RNA sequence: GUGGUAAAGGAUGUGGCGCCGCGAAGACAGCCAGGAGGUUGGCUUAGAAGCAGCCAUCCUUUAAAGAGUGCGUAAUAGCUC
């Protein structure tokens, strides 16, 4: 129970072999075949970093639930936003419209260390220097 | 502030002597070189170096001054010691009582008889180490039983003391 | 260069605003970690300088920087200045108590703290989380 | 290589002092009493620079190619009354004013003028920005 | 590698050495035998 | 700000031995009511440092005199740098000669594009003004990226304004880099 | 005998549909554009203990490596299940040695081959004054076109000079040029004449212009091969 | 053992000299625990979600706020700073 160990990843992904296989693997991993009960999660929930992280033990139980993001990708859900794919940073629209990232976020601040005060008006430019929201 | 402040125990026999400086303690007796012009009220027993002046040779002769004898009294404190351990599969020691041991020129009349002070300790099959009177040969003929086969950029095999981060590089890989 | 002066002034004021003093002397676990005090004010009320640390000399003795009476508590390990005023101390004291209990080797030790203005007593201060 | 059109076939010599003066554009350097320097080296500064400066931060040269030498043919014997040529070089006595602006910004530049300064037969030196100057 | 000249600080932070009169450099790694003596 | 002590001694000899002392050779002058004062190093050097200094005026401060005064020309060693003797000129009644300061702020109108520099013109223009002289006179421009650059057509200068230099010769220009 | 290490033939697939046409490095020589050499593959498919994949996958990217799939068995340990389609040939060329360093020698390997349409190869050759020197050049995929050339292009010298010619064999591989590989009467007049010296040293200064042209063959072959 | 026929460039050689970091609400260290709390990449995603080949130009803390200097590959760790 008590064997969880080190392990960030994304998902939303069907195809865990090209990236978490050799995390656990011979390290501790089991079983294999996550991705239908990925659908329990990557359905819908989980395309803002939704990590599950699974633990440790004899075999793989599952791959059900999973854990909600820090990220500075979470706050920002309502798009994915589109800019970046050639060449991050520079031109590309660095705006458009000002609540777009506030009005889809407000709602964020899930798992952290007990609790920050705001996830949206009092926190969001933060994660610009961490991105461009800025 | 910090160029001068040593509080100086063991009812130590400290005194300044001409070049010379008193010591006592587990068998102690010893004395340090010193350049006199500095001197060192020793009043009680204190270490409290009076500079004979502030130019810089003095100056770093101000530590020389201190260390030397800053040890000195924490020496003779005890049968003063340095940690230290050999390591590898392939090699032994034992303490005999009165030859050194070791095995890694691998075949290996390896003994030097001890100098002074100096005295083994055979602690677990590998962390053999020394201790006495001084600190400074001490460094030295540790290191010298140490000078025998020091490394291996590769597998570990090197005596050491508690040891650095023991650099590591592969050999033909890894 | 750097004196009485601004980043050493405002620091002043949020156990200035009111007065209901509240300190820490806590950082002996990882920041990373550690934040889980510093985000503990929002669940012992919200966002309150509860474990800031601030700086010895420059809070060892705040009420030399503004005349807070003497705080007379522990110039040991850093200063918190936790500003309860500045949150809501009551029983909402204890939830910034007993999280620095259970977590860490001390995740939030006991330290003077000051209601109002006058200083309670240390040793009762543990009695008066809740 | 750079000159052309020759007025003659051959300068006289002499070197003693000269005088050049302020930067233009708050980079630069400058030197000592130097000898005659030889155009590839001349040329070889800003070939030396290209590479260096954003691979390609832009920067005037600086001064102008100048005297003929030769050994006559090669190494046989005077007999020539002094003539053919080969390279040139630049008038360059009081550590004259290199010029050295571009806006490729900082120690990019310093260092490349301590490649520069590395380079070239003469000690030299370094400067920028200092007090003006006017003209009619 | 008892270099003629130069050296300038290349196993990043490095000692300035004075001994023997000569003057070296020692770092952190021994591919650095700044050693311009 | 700055001050002076006075020296007799002028043209020749006692200078170098105050160059030796770094005590500096030095100008007073006023529309003919001339006067050879002799400066000092460092600091008046400093002074020399401040930028708008041979330029925004300033005060030398013999026993008595408060008299605000303009450099012009000046000295300039060859043996090293740093330069032979500084010269002066306290106003009158008309000011005329104002070489008047530039740290122009142009738009960057070709880095975020084409990439071409803003290389830099005139530093500093040449603009008649009595007594009513901005630190930095100013112009903006637009048209700023390959190699081709645009004039000085348009000034805008603050209240004293004149085209003292001649009328209108380039504003600026911008290093083409592979002529793109 | 000499063991030529590998001796990989491939197929070729001549525009205009030519089928293989019995592929080789000397099987006529090119007389359209190449159709991309392409030929066939292995994938990777052998156990590994511990985590010896690091040397592997850097490694195996010998030939465009391409991570067929990862696995990872279970209730092993640390043994892994890599896998990468490959060449032919370049796997019989410093990997087998690597093979087993890399992983130190743990575990082996077994596949089937596969890949085919395209495939970049190229035709790497060389020069030697004359032309189309001994029979090199074969097909320089993935820089391999420098790769060897400061290596075999740099043969010695065919241990034979021949002549005080020195002929500038370089490697016409398909450039421009890559790869970059006398009496002594003159002092006898001595002590003088830096002129008299230069009219005997042009008279054999114009046999060489009259030699290397003249002197058919100079073409020193069935060396080493190597 | 400088006097003792040598350049270049190295040189915390050393000397004194003027210029500028003392912040005694006290520093740069040297030390010791932290060494960031939403600080996690759209272009590689073979991973980088600083610590290979691809942006750093706004907030939360203030203990400080490393946009992150570091050793490198399954991200990552883990040691600096």
């Amino acid at each position: 129970v008590v064997a969880v160990v080190k392990l960030q990843l994304p998902a939303g992904k069907a195809t865990p072999a090209p990236p978490v296989g050799p995390a656990l693997g011979q390290h501790g991993a089991n079983i294999m075949e996550f991705v239908k009960a990925f659908n329990a999660a990557t359905a819908n929930m989980g395309d803002a970093i939704v990590p599950v992280e699974i633990t440790i033990y004899a075999d793989r139980s599952f791959t059900f639930v999973t854990k909600t993001p820090p990220a500075s990708y979470l706050i920002r859900k309502a798009a994915g936003l589109e800019k970046g794919a050639h060449k991050p940073g520079r031109e590309k629209v660095g705006r458009i419209t000002w609540e777009q990232v506030l009005e889809i976020a407000k709602q964020k601040m899930p798992d952290l260390n007990t609790t920050d005060l705001e996830a949206a008006a009092r926190m969001i430019a933060g994660s610009a220097r961490s991105m461009g929201v800025e | 502030i910090g160029r001068l402040p040593i509080p100086v125990p063991k009812g130590v026999s400290v005194e300044v002597a001409p070049g010379r400086v008193k010591v006592k303690g587990p068998k102690g007796e010893l004395e340090v070189p010193v350049s006199p012009e500095m001197r060192v009220v020793v009043e009680e027993g204190v270490v409290r170096v009076e500079r004979p002046s502030d130019e810089r040779r003095h100056k770093s002769l101000h530590g020389l001054t201190r260390t030397l004898i800053a040890n000195a009294v924490k020496g003779v404190s005890e049968g003063y010691s340095k940690e230290l351990l050999i390591k590898g599969i392939g090699y032994r020691a034992r303490l005999v009582g009165r030859a050194l041991e070791l095995t890694v020129g691998f075949s290996h009349p390896v003994v030097v008889e001890p100098p002074e002070g100096i005295t083994f300790e055979v602690p677990e099959p590998t962390r053999v180490r020394v201790s006495g009177i001084d600190k400074q040969k001490v460094g030295q003929v540790a290191a010298n039983i140490r000078a025998i086969r020091k490394p291996s950029a590769y597998h570990e095999k090197g005596i050491y003391y508690a040891g650095e981060p023991v650099r590591l590089k592969p050999g033909k890989a890894g | 260069k750097r004196n009485v002066e601004l980043l050493a002034t405002l620091k002043e004021n949020l156990e200035r605003a009111q007065g209901s003093f509240f300190l820490v002397n806590y950082q002996g676990l990882p920041a990373k970690e550690t934040h889980a005090l510093r985000q503990a004010l929002k669940q012992n009320g919200a966002r309150l300088f509860v474990a800031k640390n601030t700086l010895i000399r420059l809070a060892l003795k705040e009420l030399g920087l503004p005349e807070l009476d003497g705080l007379q508590g522990p110039s040991a390990v850093v200063f918190y200045e936790d500003p309860v005023a500045a949150a809501k101390t009551l029983v909402q004291f204890a939830k910034s108590n007993p999280k620095g209990i259970p977590q860490v080797k001390s995740g939030l030790l006991q330290g003077q703290i000051l209601t109002a203005k006058d200083v309670e007593a240390l040793a009762e201060l543990p009695t008066m989380d809740e | 290589r750079m000159k052309y059109r020759k007025q003659q076939r051959g300068r006289l010599k002499g070197a003693t002092k000269g005088g050049d003066y302020v930067a233009f554009g708050d980079y630069g350097l400058v030197a000592l009493e130097p000898a005659w320097i030889t155009a590839q080296q001349i040329e070889a500064a800003r070939v030396a620079m290209v590479r260096h400066f954003r691979r390609g931060g832009k920067i005037f040269i600086r001064i102008f190619p100048d005297k003929p030498y030769t050994k006559k043919p090669l190494e046989v014997r005077m007999g020539k009354g002094k003539g053919n040529v080969e390279g040139y070089v630049a008038v360059v006595k009081p550590g004259r004013v290199m010029f050295e602006v571009a806006g490729v910004t900082e120690e990019q530049a310093m260092e490349a003028l301590r490649i520069a300064g590395h380079k070239l037969p003469i000690k030299t030196k370094i400067v920028r920005r200092d007090a003006y100057d006017e003209a009619q | 590698m008892k270099v003629r000249a130069s050296v300038k600080r290349i196993c990043d932070k490095c000692k300035v050495i004075r001994r023997h009169g000569r003057v070296y450099v020692i770092c952190e790694n021994p591919k650095h035998k700044q050693r311009q003596g | 700000m700055e001050y002076r002590l006075k020296a007799y001694y002028r043209e020749g000899e006692k200078p170098s031995a105050l160059r030796r002392a770094g005590k500096l050779p030095g100008v007073m002058y006023n529309r003919h009511l001339n006067r050879k004062v002799y400066v000092d190093l460092v600091e008046f050097d400093k002074v020399f440092r401040q930028a708008s200094i041979h330029h925004v005026i300033v005060l030398e401060l013999p026993d008595g005199q408060s008299l605000p005064t303009l450099v012009r020309q000046v000295n300039l060693d060859k043996r090293r740098r740093r330069p032979e003797h500084v010269d002066f000129f306290v106003l009158s009644d008309e000011p005329v000669e104002m070489y008047v300061p530039l740290r122009f702020v142009g738009t960057p109108a070709g880095v975020r594009a084409g990439g071409v520099l803003q290389e830099i013109h005139r530093d500093i223009l040449v603009k008649v003004s009595p007594r009513n002289i901005p630190e930095f006179i100013e112009v903006d421009v637009s048209g700023l990226e390959i190699g081709d650059s645009l004039h000085a057509s348009d000034l805008k200068l603050p209240p004293g304004v004149e085209l003292a230099v001649s009328p209108e010769e380039t504003i600026a220009a911008v290093v083409p880099p592979e002529d793109v | 005998l000499i063991a030529t290490a590998p001796s990989v033939v491939y197929k070729v697939r001549l525009k205009s549909g030519e089928e293989v046409e019995v592929h080789n490095p000397a099987d006529l020589p090119d007389p359209t554009r190449i159709e991309e050499i392409l030929e066939p593959y292995v994938k990777l498919t052998i156990f590994t203990p511990e985590e010896y994949v690091g040397s592997l996958m850097q490694l195996l990217q010998e030939k465009r490596g391409r991570l067929v799939n990862m696995n990872y068995l279970p209730g092993a340990q640390k043994r892994v299940e890599l896998v990468y389609e490959a060449p032919f040939a370049e796997i019989l060329y410093d990997f087998h040695d690597r093979l087993k360093s890399v992983s130190r020698g743990y575990a082996s390997m077994d596949y089937e081959q596969a890949g085919y349409r395209p495939g970049d190869l190229v035709k790497v050759n060389v020069l030697v004054h004359g032309e189309v020197v001994d029979a090199l050049t074969f097909i320089a995929h993935r820089e391999k076109a420098y790769t060897m050339a400061r290596a075999i292009v740099d043969k010695l010298a065919e241990v034979i000079p021949r002549q005080l010619f020195e002929v500038p064999i370089q490697a016409a591989i398909g450039g421009k040029i890559i790869a970059r590989a006398r009496k002594d009467v003159l002092a006898k007049c001595y002590g003088g004449d830096v002129t008299r010296k230069k009219k005997l040293l042009e008279k054999q200064k114009e046999g060489k212009k009259r030699l290397k042209a003249i002197g058919k063959v100079e073409v020193p072959q069935e060396a080493f091969l190597a």
